[PDB]
């Protein structure tokens, strides 16, 4: 849809990668401001929405956070404390069309500037002539709405960019939209740093013989820590003391060493 | 590369007669809008007259008076316009300037802003006792 | 017209407290629990009036839903605080193709229902009205499951199925526990222990405070007088925050549970963290005296603080 009447859609209620979405040739200009491209995919939103339209060259730069502009003032306009960014990228080859008017329309009058995130619908007739117009279309009586000619012969300022502003949103309830967060290869048989489903813990997976339940996902054994994951126990490798057992310097030098509670089958050696 | 300009400007004692020559080239547009808008010295950016191109509807300011008329020169591409009886105050440099159609609603517009798309050297009319 | 009915629930309605499995251990859970041997609301559909009880009910911390049924006479329930449109709603059916969640502000009509038409010719029967809502503009949640179909006839004889549900509503999420039982009463509450398993968590985070229930009628002269409910009953109780002594088993599942405001034994086994309380004598609680009336003294003198003076001079 034009600029005037921008289409708003809202995602939510799904995962969303915004590492291929960033990593795109397509997507000339990406400029992100209140989020980390680093850390996107960590960051979780409740909702999403995203106004999709399509500008001049020139104007992409006017759509931004407490940037003002022709555009920017009478269509679109960004809060102070914008959360999201904008996507802009050329689409000369569809507006194809040698040379005319189009039904891209713009706002090029209107009686004052918009609120932040704010519609205008309404199309009347801007009345510029302190003459009362009187309902009538003519001169000092402009139509607000504006064509933009996009022509495939135009300079680098007047080809079209299809811009779509993504604004996240947190509202009073948990995020609905996260990242990623792809699940590596999981390791058993040897005491490792493990995090399942947001539980953390060090240790061994081992085969499991017990029984969960369907719905249930972690295990917890009598004093209430973790012994089993959804299924694989959690058995901490071994730890332990070592005591150091000596004549006396006295006597000798060479010394024993006992790892206590240590089947040192793991780590002159008796058991 | 589309270009505009302006010829004609004439001098005279009070109540002339004058003709201003709009000659464009390289119109990319089928459509277009053209405007006259007058500014001498000391005299801002307001406009007198716009036509639109498709049939040829004028619109026109209060000091038209009817001496002011704009024929559409389809063959030469060219805004041909007439004005008797001169104004001593009407004086000034002439632009005539070309904008973009609008199609709005399966109609068509002819918006004629302060700022006009690319404008063209103007024609100086000065008329006095 | 005739008064609501109440019902003495016995041990029942008893969800699992949280996700980690457990076995042959007890844990002592404070959660908002149902408690034992309490009233719970009845309400009958009946042909014997008619009995059509689908009333508003507060949703203060949570309601248990027990449903008797050999009809699928029960289809759903409607949440929200105003049902006017003014503020968003909630929405769950069990209807006859498919199960329907909608998160949306619906303009809710005085007695909102459903009804399944049937036809003499042919033992067939087919939905056909549902009155809930008129309109759906600004929302975001909506769900419908995969379709399936059931019965959707009306046999005759005593109550077969039991559906327990439980609805929670906290920290934005909604929880929808679910629990299904074979059972053949007449008309009572069926006895026994099995807790409830948990059904989906929906992270809704809307401010539900009333809700309704949702019942399928039968037709075959008036639109508004011509229909017969069919036999069913429901149970409605509410969740309070209480502590829970639950004994798991071999498996995972909660086998047993005690809780510890019922009477001195089981706030005693509650302490001791067993079932079996041997002879003895044993500390619980402390009694207490809860003060009211709170009374302040100062002393009686206004002091004459003279405002007067000023407010009339006389000449200003
Ligand atoms: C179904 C619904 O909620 N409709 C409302 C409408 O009543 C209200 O007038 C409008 C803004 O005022 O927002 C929308
Ligand atoms: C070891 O102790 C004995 C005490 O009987 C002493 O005579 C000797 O010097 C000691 N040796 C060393 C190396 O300290
Ligand atoms: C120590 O480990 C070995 C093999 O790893 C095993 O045969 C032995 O039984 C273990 N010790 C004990 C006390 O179980
Ligand atoms: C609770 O149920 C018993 C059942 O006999 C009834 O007598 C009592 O009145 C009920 N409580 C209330 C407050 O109605
Ligand atoms: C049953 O009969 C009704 C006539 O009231 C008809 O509309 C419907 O299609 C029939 N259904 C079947 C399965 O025969
Ligand atoms: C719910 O009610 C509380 C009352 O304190 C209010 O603060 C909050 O904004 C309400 N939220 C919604 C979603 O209605
Ligand atoms: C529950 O445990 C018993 C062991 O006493 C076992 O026989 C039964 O199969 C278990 N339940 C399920 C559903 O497996
Ligand atoms: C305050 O109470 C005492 C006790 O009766 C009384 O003697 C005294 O007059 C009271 N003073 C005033 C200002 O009412
Ligand atoms: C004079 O003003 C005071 C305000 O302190 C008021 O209480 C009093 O009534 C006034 N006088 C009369 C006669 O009302």
């Amino acid at each position: 849809a034009s600029v005037y009447a921008w289409n708003r859609k809202r995602i939510s209620n799904c995962v969303a990668d915004y590492s291929v979405l960033y990593n795109s040739a397509s997507f000339s200009t990406f400029k992100c401001y209140g989020v980390s491209p680093t850390k996107l995919n960590d960051l979780c939103f409740t909702n999403v929405y995203a106004d999709s339209f399509v500008i001049r060259g020139d104007e992409v730069r006017q759509i931004a956070p407490g940037q003002t502009g022709k555009i920017a003032d009478y269509n679109y306009k960004l809060p102070d404390d914008f959360t999201g960014c904008v996507i802009a990228w050329n689409s000369n080859n569809l507006d194809s069309k040698v040379g005319g008017n189009y039904n891209y329309l713009y706002r090029l009058f209107r009686k004052s500037n918009l609120k932040p995130f704010e519609r205008d619908i309404s199309t009347e007739i801007y009345q510029a002539g302190s003459t009362p117009c009187n309902g009538v279309e003519g001169f000092n009586c402009y139509f607000p709405l504006q064509s933009y000619g996009f022509q495939p012969t135009n300079g680098v300022g007047y080809q079209p960019y299809r811009v779509v502003v993504l604004s996240f949103e947190l509202l009073h309830a948990p995020a609905t939209v996260c990242g990623p967060k792809k699940s590596t290869n999981l390791v058993k048989n040897k005491c490792v740093n493990f995090n399942f489903n947001g539980l953390t813990g060090t240790g061994v997976l081992t085969e499991s013989n017990k029984k969960f339940l369907p719905f249930q996902q972690f295990g917890r054994d009598i004093a209430d820590t973790t012994d089993a994951v959804r299924i694989l126990d959690i058995t901490p490798c071994s730890f332990g003391g070592v005591s150091v057992i000596t004549p006396g310097t006295n006597t000798s030098n060479q010394v024993a060493v006992l790892y206590q509670d240590v089947n040192c089958t793991e780590v002159n050696v008796f058991q | 590369q589309v270009q505009l300009v302006e010829t004609g400007g004439g001098f005279v004692q009070p109540g002339g007669s004058l003709r201003l020559s709009c000659a464009a080239s390289g119109v990319t547009l089928d459509y277009y809008a053209i405007g006259w808008f007058r500014q001498a010295p000391g005299k801002e950016r307001e406009g007198v007259s716009c036509i639109g191109s498709s049939d040829g509807r004028t619109y026109y300011s209060d000091s038209v008076k009817g001496r002011f008329t704009i024929s559409r020169d389809n063959a030469k591409n060219t805004v041909y316009l007439q004005m008797n009886s001169l104004k001593p105050e009407d004086t000034a440099v002439y632009y005539c300037a070309l904008t973009v159609g609008t199609y709005y609603s399966g109609n068509y517009h002819y918006t004629c802003s302060d700022d006009m798309d690319y404008w063209g050297k103007g024609t100086q009319v000065t008329v006095s006792s | 017209q005739l008064p609501p009915a109440y019902t003495n629930s016995f041990t029942r309605g008893v969800y699992y407290p949280d996700k980690v499995f457990r076995s042959s251990v007890l844990h002592s859970t404070q959660d908002l629990f149902l408690p034992f041997f309490s009233n719970v609301t009845w309400f009958h559909a009946i042909h014997v009036t008619k009995r059509f009880d689908n009333p508003v009910l507060p949703f203060n911390d949570g309601v248990y839903f027990a449903s008797t049924e050999k009809s699928n006479i029960i289809r759903g329930w409607i949440f929200g605080t105003t049902l006017d449109s003014k503020t968003q709603s909630l929405l769950i059916v069990n209807n006859a193709t498919n199960v329907v969640i909608k998160v949306c502000e619906f303009q809710f009509c005085n007695d909102p229902f459903l009804g399944v038409y049937y036809h003499k010719n042919n033992k067939s029967w087919m939905e056909s009205e549902f009155r809930v809502y008129s309109s759906a503009n600004n929302c975001t949640f909506e769900y419908v499951s995969q379709p399936f179909l059931m019965d959707l006839e009306g046999k005759q004889g005593n109550f077969k199925n039991l559906r327990e549900f439980v609805f929670k509503n906290i920290d934005g999420y909604f929880k929808i526990y679910s629990k299904h039982t074979p059972i053949n009463l007449v008309r009572d509450l069926p006895q026994g222990f099995s807790a409830l398993e948990p059904l989906v968590d929906l992270p809704i985070g809307i401010n539900i405070t009333r809700f309704q229930t949702l019942l399928a009628l039968h037709r075959s002269g008036d639109s508004s007088s011509g229909w017969t409910a069919g036999a069913a009953a429901y149970y409605v109780g509410y969740l309070q925050p209480r502590t829970f002594l639950l004994k798991y088993n071999e498996n995972g599942t909660i086998t047993d549970a005690v809780d510890c405001a019922l009477d001195p034994l089981s706030e005693t086994k509650c302490t001791l963290k067993s079932f079996t309380v041997e002879k003895g004598i044993y500390q619980t609680s402390n009694f207490r005296v809860q003060p009211t009336e709170s009374i302040v003294r100062f002393p009686n003198i206004t002091n004459l603080c003279p405002f007067g003076e000023v407010f009339n001079a006389t000449r200003f």
